[PDB]
């Protein structure tokens, strides 16, 4: 993976399993995220306006 | 400690009066954040490690991305000195950009130099919450700019604290061995 287009396809592929696993490490289990940046964003504004 | 309320709770941008709700809120909304962040710069330094902590926290507190103004302890322990996080930050960020980001290295040696890096930034702790989520998710990257992979997939949390700790008292043993597992190819 030594094309920047290949270290972020690398990137977008385990950021969140990356994060999910982090996130173990301080001891709190989470499921898994599968959206993707957009849908998140998405979804952030309306948790955002649920508060 | 002035992140509080004039109570139990943190202030916050969700007008969360309940320490559990917060903490379930921040749970939900930084896995989100953490689908949006990019791999981000080759060349980083202490405001891109601020960038990340931004990113993931910006919809929770004001002071996103802002270092820690006060002392944090786990147990007896203290993290870095509030007042002492950005010359130490910066010293750190200094002493990695002249080992190139640890670019061009064989696997045992990149192994090394990352559990040494890691373990010099969990000890400074420059965020009031999140510091190791800002910090893992800036090594992920920096090992991907690095020709290599991290996973923390099954490592215990106890042996992860314990490592970390050992670590910072000067054997950095317990997580070179850690580090070794975590550590793959780029793509592998
Ligand atoms: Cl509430
Ligand atoms: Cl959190
Ligand atoms: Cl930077």
């Amino acid at each position: 993976k030594l094309t920047d287009k290949q270290k972020s396809r690398l990137w977008e592929l385990q950021r969140n399993r990356n994060f999910q696993a982090s996130r173990r490490l301080e001891g709190v289990e989470m499921p898994l995220v599968t959206l993707t940046a957009a849908e998140a964003l998405a979804r952030l504004e309306e948790l955002r306006s649920h508060y | 400690d002035p992140y509080l309320y004039p109570l139990d709770i943190m202030r916050n941008r969700l007008n969360i009066h309940q320490q559990q709700r917060l903490e379930q809120a921040a749970y939900e909304m930084t896995a989100l954040r953490a689908a949006t962040i990019e791999l981000g710069p080759l060349v980083r330094r202490l405001p891109h490690l601020r960038t990340i902590h931004r990113q993931l926290y910006q919809d929770i507190f004001d002071w996103a991305g802002q270092l820690r103004e006060v002392d944090i302890y786990q147990g007896d322990t203290p993290f870095c000195h509030f007042a002492y996080i950005e010359k130490e930050g910066n010293a750190l960020m200094q002493d990695l950009e002249e080992e190139g980001y640890l670019v061009g290295l064989e696997k045992a040696k990149f192994v090394e130099r990352l559990a040494h890096y890691y373990c010099e930034i969990n000890v400074l702790h420059p965020f009031r919450v999140g510091s190791g989520l800002a910090q893992r998710i800036f090594f992920e990257q920096l090992a991907i700019h690095a020709g290599y992979q991290l996973s923390w997939q099954g490592i215990e949390k106890e042996a992860w604290n314990q490592a970390n700790q050992s670590g910072a008292m000067g054997d950095l043993t317990a997580l070179q061995m850690i580090f070794s597992k975590v550590v793959s190819e780029a793509g592998e």
